[PDB]
Parts: C-alpha cells; sequence; structure tokens
C-alpha cells in the first residue's frame, strides 16, 4: 500500500493525532474568548 | 450575526494547536492566534460561501506567522545575530505522549515539512486543501508529507 502516505496503521500517524489532541486538552485562554466577545459587541453597536 | 462567532469557537481550539505546532518560540504562539482572530473578524465578509472556513482561518494564521518570522529575522540580522528557538509544553494531561519531545522532533524538520505534516497528519485537511493553504501543488505537499513522516520515524525512533 505505497499510495498510503500517512500510514493508516502507523504509529507516527497516531502520535500526530495524539499531539494535536493533547494541546487542545489545555484551557483556551480567557483573553482570546473575551476578545471574541468584544468583537461581537462592537458589531452590535453598528 | 452570532453565526460567524459560533463558527470560530468550533475552529479556535484547532487553530491554537496549529499555532503552537508551527511556532519556534513557546511564548509567541498565543499572540499569533489573537492576531489571526482580529484579522479574520475584519475580513469575515470576504469569506467565500461554501468554502472551507477552517482552511481560510489557517491560511491567515500561517501567513501572519511567516510574516513575523521574516520581520524577526530582519531585526536579528540588524542586532545581536542569534535566533532563539524555545520549546515549553506542559506534559500530556490525557495520554502518555511526550509532548516536549514530539515538539522538539517537529522543530528538527524543515519549515515546509513541519507545516505539511501538521496540516495533513493532524489538522485533517485533504491534499487539495493543504496545497491551497501552502500555495503549492498537490504533488509538493505529498512529497513533503512523505519526507516529514520518514524523518519523524527516525527522530522518534518508531518503526511505524
Amino acid at each position: 500500500f505505497g499510495d498510503d502516505l500517512l500510514g493508516v496503521n502507523s504509529e507516527i500517524a497516531r502520535k500526530l493525532r495524539q499531539f494535536y489532541l493533547e494541546i487542545q486538552e489545555e484551557a483556551l485562554p480567557a483573553r482570546l474568548l473575551e476578545l471574541l466577545e468584544r468583537l461581537e459587541q462592537a458589531e452590535r453597536f453598528g | 450575526v452570532k453565526d460567524f462567532k459560533q463558527e470560530l469557537l468550533l475552529v479556535l481550539p484547532a487553530l491554537r494547536a496549529f499555532a503552537i505546532s508551527l511556532s519556534s518560540k513557546h511564548d509567541k504562539a498565543e499572540d499569533l492566534v489573537q492576531d489571526t482572530l482580529m484579522k479574520a473578524w475584519a475580513k469575515q465578509d470576504s469569506f467565500e460561501m461554501g468554502s472551507n472556513l477552517k482552511a481560510w482561518l489557517f491560511t491567515i494564521l500561517r501567513n501572519e506567522f511567516y510574516s513575523q518570522m521574516r520581520k524577526r529575522g530582519r531585526e536579528v540580522q540588524d542586532s545581536d545575530g542569534v535566533f532563539i528557538e524555545s520549546v515549553a509544553i506542559h506534559p500530556a494531561q490525557y495520554g502518555s505522549l511526550d509532548l516536549q519531545d514530539f515538539k522538539k522532533a517537529l522543530n528538527m524538520l524543515s519549515a515546509d515539512q513541519r507545516e505539511a505534516i501538521i496540516l495533513i497528519g493532524a489538522s485533517g485537511f485533504s491534499y487539495e486543501d493543504a496545497a491551497a493553504i501552502c500555495g503549492c501543488a498537490i504533488g509538493t505537499i505529498k512529497s513533503r508529507v512523505s519526507r516529514a513522516r520518514n524523518r519523524l520515524q527516525e527522530l522518534l525512533k518508531v518503526d511505524r
């Protein structure tokens, strides 16, 4: 299965998904959420 | 409309993970996401209906990131002369993967290989969409993915 570049049964394909997941386990910074709220608020007054 | 905001909240965690994976400095990744959010909000009306929003957002972050690297590279060239590369990731909260080691392995890759393997192997983009993000051909992404994958296997000492 040479056309399978990522390797559906490879350990590296799994580790890539794991790394991506573990990063998202961490809390999304409040200032980022607060910024999003403030952007929406500014649109509202328009 | 609340709709664009709610769409962002869905993509925001993956967007942050992309920035951290891409960054060469641990304490600069979080500002990169912030700047991306501000630019995306301003350009939200230029988002083509029916297209990939995640790819649209990742493109903005990617381009802003390389823009920062070019600017920082000029300031380094006109000052001390040393680029600082730093890795600082809290240990895995859910599983057992050594995140610090994996990130260090990612940094051993070229800039093109690192981004390609993240977009394809982690971000869930198709070869077509990843090519559009990087502004290259599909064949280029595929070769970059293959080289990055083989290097990571040797780096992380995994036979698969």
